[PDB]
RNA sequence: GUGAACAGCCUCUAGUUGAUAGAAUAAUGUAGAUAAGGGAAGUCGGCAAAAUAGAUCCGUAACUUCGGGAUAAGGAUUGGC
RNA sequence: AUAACGAGAUUCCCACUGUCCCUAUCUA
RNA sequence: GCAGUCAAGCGACAUUGCUAUGUCGGCUCUUCCUAUCAUACCGAAGCAGAAUUCGGUAA
RNA sequence: GAAUGUUACCGCAAUAGUAAUUGAACUUAGUACGAGAGGAACAGUUCAUUCGGAUAAUUGGUUUUUGCGGCUGUCUGAUCAGGCAUUGCCGCGAAGCUACCAUCCGCUGGAUUAUGGCUGAACGCCUCUAAGUCAGAAUCCAUGCUAGAACGCGGUGAUUUC
RNA sequence: UGUACAACGGGGUAUUGUAAGCAGUAGAGUAGCCUGUUGUUACGAUCUGCUGAGAUUAAGCCUUUGUUGUCUGAUUUGU
């Protein structure tokens, strides 16, 4: 029996199982080639997302109908505040896949990330490194030990760093600790360098810039127990079809006696850890300079916030990563920003993106003014004045 | 895209599905045309045909002189009365849909098209631009 | 620029900018020293009503809005006379 | 890029936002929200609507006529973008921001003026009329 | 007999994920607890070693 | 009381508070709804839904056993003072 | 030995509509 | 198929005239086979280009 | 989800699945080809069809926010302010949800099928094959992504005087 | 036991649409007294000014130089 009709197949097979992440952190799978000609530098930066906006780019693209046009499109703002290393990780080769040789502390650890290892923080002790920081002086020794037999038999160096969560508006008060590979120069001049950022902050334009292209790694959206319909998009029985009609009806053949896996049931949707790529920076912010949503097509003091602020985000008050596009995670959500991972040479990379203007209206509403001086100026003075 | 087509066409939504009826816009004499088949789709499972503006259909008019009745031929839309995405950042939709009839090689029957064209019709089409007198 | 605040700049953007900027400078100050912006209005007057009776006057006014609101508030938690009729205080030891 | 003004309310549209509406006299309405145009489909009048500037204009609850709003016209003759040019009408405006959220407030006070006595001679009224209740208090 | 009993966070104590509140048995044996203390109180016992060694329950008609 | 009406709804006299319930609003169901453009292209088949619904005035064809069709059809109005 | 009328059987036209394109949301 | 035809072996290839009595069908679903319709890569065809025929692996 | 001395954090990956897909547009170029008719390669560049993963930036859709206003019957003596009419009705309507009805994205190395060969006997020539070997498919294996063996594994901090 | 947390309150941003009450030489028109010919005093749906006024604002919006309150409740874990 071929049915008589051929239908391609409801939701990708690869991404499977679909099943809740273990994590809200999408770790990373695979770093860059790491080829080690080039100076150290990261591989990734941690950020958290802060809504999205709108951005009109006089488009350059050649050969394309819209070649200086003005083109109208979405962005994202990840919040990014400078991130702090406190360890770095020394990995050697094997048989059996690559182990993790050994891991060395800073000198000292805020209080961000020695709340991240315990759960009842308000009632612990915190005990979390009055050994370790006793062993790291008095010597000089122990510490250096782990340093030259990471510079021994590492492959790989990975920085432990965590995010300035106080520095943004979460109440979360708790760091999210990750491993960032070390490209560029040789192992020794990787840990050589991490070693001298050991308890200071790395900022973010000295990872990414302007027109760079990042993967987007976050975990998605959770939406919990959701019908096939949605959830793989199967069609609606007619109407009032017996016991349900939102539902596959069949689910096999009599031979074999069994439920194919690839049947699609219905079950959990969402929160699944999903990888982006291709996705060009349009904006780096810094939380120091004014106007950071200002441009040189429209010469306003503003900041990139939107009026009354982002809708269940705070101000961003940090340096930012505009992105276009859209990403994978809700707002103030943990998102893990990663190179392209491979030697993109598209037109898409090369294009440099100049913004024209950059939305600021308020996202809690239908917004009709960027800046309250336009509410006022439009408005003008009302009752509450006087 | 058919012969006539001076460049790629932007994704637009699709206001006009198989049978839709859509009034004339030109003095051939036609009032309205009904839709049978698009153009440059591509037929998928339960999925019925759709154009857009500037799109080209196959259709047969319905009202009108008798002489253009029960016969096909291609048409083009120049108005879709469903919003669409307007790379200039607007929202915006036509008060009635409706389209022209014209040859394969994009030539319009009709000497002169009555009414507002739309922008992504016209610029796609120049025998439409050329014997329109309004565009947008 | 292109933009500014509002009003966008190619609205504004004319020739003899400066000339029509002096011309609205004169207005202005054809206005400022004649006391067209009279913000200097801090005090009320009236037939002979010193600051005190007016403020006098003003609180009691404000108390008896209270008043009658917490009267009204009173009177529509109390009645309830459009499920049943109210008790006779005749009875009522 | 251009800032369009509500065809119901005046008020500033942005690139990508609200609808545009083209009817067959070969003319544009653009609308801020979806409030303004389904108002507008309903075959309202703005004039009649409390809450749009074009009643405020005619009710002249604000300054409908103005000679700083003279500055901002449809230029359909361009400029050959000089650099100075550019400078000075950055400033001007400005300036004639100021001067016309000057002129306006002005306007305001001269609209509330009075309110002052109204308000002593109703409260006149209520202290007049309420002895029992002032009796009471003290 | 946790056939098919909902999941409770309260189970961790014991390990078990199934548990529930039976109110009514609950207050049945704390009854024929404090019967067995009072017994005991009168026979002479030290309630502070006293500990429940053995209990039984069987079906009844 | 509204309303042509003992049509539908509220209220007075009179009579009841009896249907195991606490927390959440997952999928799927039961009952009732809304939806941009097309308007049956779905289906064995206009299955279900929808559309007109009262009153005043104009007007009302073929057929016919002249008694009916007929509220044919199709049109204009409905509030308050 | 053919008028009216029909919870009679079938075909077609206007309005119509989530039957469908393509599904989405809400209430108990 | 009918009736011939000659002949390497013990009759192959070639060769002569004409010549419905049953109920299965459809909406959704997953998977598998190639005896490849389309897409990738090639050879032969009067392939000058364009278009087209066949053939080989490839699901 | 018990047992892995306890808890917690960061990691490797045995293994299973796997995806992208197809046509158009500019240049090549009215150029090679061609008497004329007509009419192409490659490389570079730009979109779209189907499918898959995300997300509300903008717009569409929902109203129990019963959020704000108006409408009818009825009731509280009238105004105000309110109850019922199974969510009373009508207009708008944020937050939420969601739509090619709205937006973004969907990598590149090795080995191979047929095929072209190189050397080279078998056969004192010849040969693409017997040895070896150069390439060559949307193919296979890989890069990447999905889950992580609950009895696969590594590193690190704390490890209960009372 | 402190950029600690929670309930309110103040602002920003939004939704709707001009609240009660007051006064009007606006108000189709109809009535007492009077004696007009803008008589006056009464009813009068609506309209006008306070009044882009009034109301809600997170239950999954942003902020908080303020007020009030909270900060030792049980169990288990050992190479």
């Amino acid at each position: 029996s071929h049915r008589k009709y051929e239908a391609p197949r409801h939701g990708h097979l690869g991404f499977l199982p679909r099943k809740r992440a273990a994590s809200i952190r999408a770790r990373v799978k695979a770093f860059p080639k790491d080829d080690r000609s080039k100076p150290v530098a990261l591989t990734s930066f941690l950020g958290y997302k802060a809504g999205m906006t709108t951005i009109v780019r006089d488009l350059d693209r050649p050969g394309s109908k819209f070649h200086k046009r003005e083109v109208v499109e979405a962005v994202t703002v990840v919040d990014t505040p400078p991130v702090v290393v406190v360890g770095v990780v020394g990995y050697v080769e094997t048989p059996r896949g690559l182990r993790s040789l050994t891991t060395v502390w800073a000198e000292h650890l805020s209080d961000e990330v020695k709340r991240r290892f315990y759960k009842n923080w308000y009632k612990s002790k915190k005990k979390a490194f009055t050994k370790y920081s006793a062993k790291y002086a008095q010597d000089g020794a122990g510490i250096e030990r782990e340093l030259a037999r990471i510079k021994k038999y590492a492959s790989v160096v990975r920085v432990l760093v965590h995010t300035q969560i106080r520095k943004t508006p979460l109440a979360q008060k708790k760091a999210h600790l990750a491993e960032i590979q070390l490209n560029g120069g040789s192992i020794s001049e990787k840990v050589d360098w991490a070693r001298e950022h050991f308890e200071k902050t790395v900022a973010v334009d000295s990872v990414f810039e302007q027109n760079e292209m990042i993967d987007a790694i976050a975990v998605t959206k959770g939406h919990g127990f959701e019908g096939v319909t949605h959830r793989w998009g199967t069609k609606k029985l007619p109407r009032k079809t017996h016991r349900g009609l939102r539902k596959v009806a069949c689910i096999g053949a009599w031979h074999p006696a069994h439920v194919m896996w690839s049947v699609a049931r219905a079950g959990q949707r969402g929160y699944h850890s999903r990888t982006s790529i291709n996705h060009k920076i349009y904006r780096v912010g810094k939380g120091d300079d004014e106007a950071n949503g200002a441009t040189s097509f429209d010469r306003t003091k503003k900041t990139i916030t939107p009026m009354g602020g982002f809708v269940h985000y705070g101000e961003i008050k940090n340096d930012f990563i505009m992105v276009k596009g859209c990403i994978p995670g809700n707002r103030k959500r943990i998102v893990t920003l990663r190179k392209s991972l491979y030697t993109n040479t598209s037109r898409k990379a090369l294009e440099e993106v100049s913004l024209k203007w950059i939305d600021t209206a308020s996202k809690f509403g239908k917004g009709r003014f960027q800046t309250p001086a336009e509410k006022h100026a439009f408005m003008g003075t009302l009752k509450k004045d006087l | 895209s058919g012969n006539g087509a001076q460049g790629t066409k932007f994704r637009i939504s699709l206001g006009l599905p198989v049978g839709a009826i859509m009034n004339c816009a030109d003095n051939s004499g036609a009032r309205n045309l009904y839709i049978i088949a698009v153009k440059g789709s591509g037929s998928r499972l339960n999925r019925l045909p759709a154009a857009s503006l500037g799109d080209m259909v196959m259709a047969t008019v319905k009202k009108g002189k008798p002489e253009l009745r029960k016969k096909v031929m291609p048409a083009i839309v120049v108005r879709q009365a469903k919003s669409w995405r307007r790379r200039d950042g607007v929202f915006l939709y036509f008060e009635d849909n409706a389209g022209v009839i014209a040859n394969p090689k994009g030539e319009m029957k009709g000497s002169a098209i009555t009414g507002p064209v739309g922008k992504e019709c016209a610029d796609l089409w120049p025998r439409v631009a050329s014997n329109s007198g309004v565009v947008v | 620029p292109e933009i500014l605040d509002g009003k966008n700049v190619y609205d504004f953007l004319d020739p003899e900018i400066a000339a029509k900027l002096q011309a609205l400078e004169e207005e202005e100050e054809k206005l400022e020293n004649e006391g067209f912006y009279n913000s200097d209005d801090e005090e009320e007057i009236y037939d002979g009503f010193e600051a005190s009776e007016v403020d006098d006057i003003k609180e009691k006014a404000a108390w008896i809005r209270n008043r009658q609101k917490t009267m009204i508030a009173e009177a529509r938690n109390r009645k309830s006379l459009k499920n049943k009729a109210i008790m006779p205080r005749s009875k009522l030891t | 890029m251009r800032i369009y003004q509500c065809h119901f309310c005046s008020s500033p549209c942005y690139p990508g936002h609200g609808i545009m509406f083209v009817r067959n006299d070969a003319k544009e309405f653009r609308f801020c929200r979806s409030k303004c145009h389904k108002a507008f489909k309903q075959r309202r009048n703005p004039r009649k609507l409390k809450w749009t500037k074009a009643f405020r204009k005619a009710a002249g609850k604000e300054l409908a006529v103005d000679s700083t709003l003279t500055f901002a016209q449809r230029r359909n003759v361009p400029v050959r973008y000089n650099r100075e040019l550019v400078a000075t009408t950055l400033k001007a405006m400005a300036r004639i921001e100021e001067i016309r959220q000057k002129r306006e407030r002005a306007f305001y006070k001269n609209r509330m003026r009075g309110n002052k006595e109204k308000d002593f001679l109703r409260d006149k009224k209520l202290v007049e009329s309420n002895p029992e209740l002032l009796r009471i208090r003290e | 007999f946790n056939s098919s009993i909902g999941r409770t966070a309260q189970g961790k104590e014991f390990g078990v994920t199934k548990a529930r509140w039976p109110a009514k048995s609950v207050k049945f044996v704390q009854g024929l607890l404090q019967n067995a203390a009072a017994n005991a109180e009168a026979k002479g016992l030290d309630a502070t070693k006293l500990y429940v060694s053995h209990i039984q329950v069987n079906q009844a008609p």
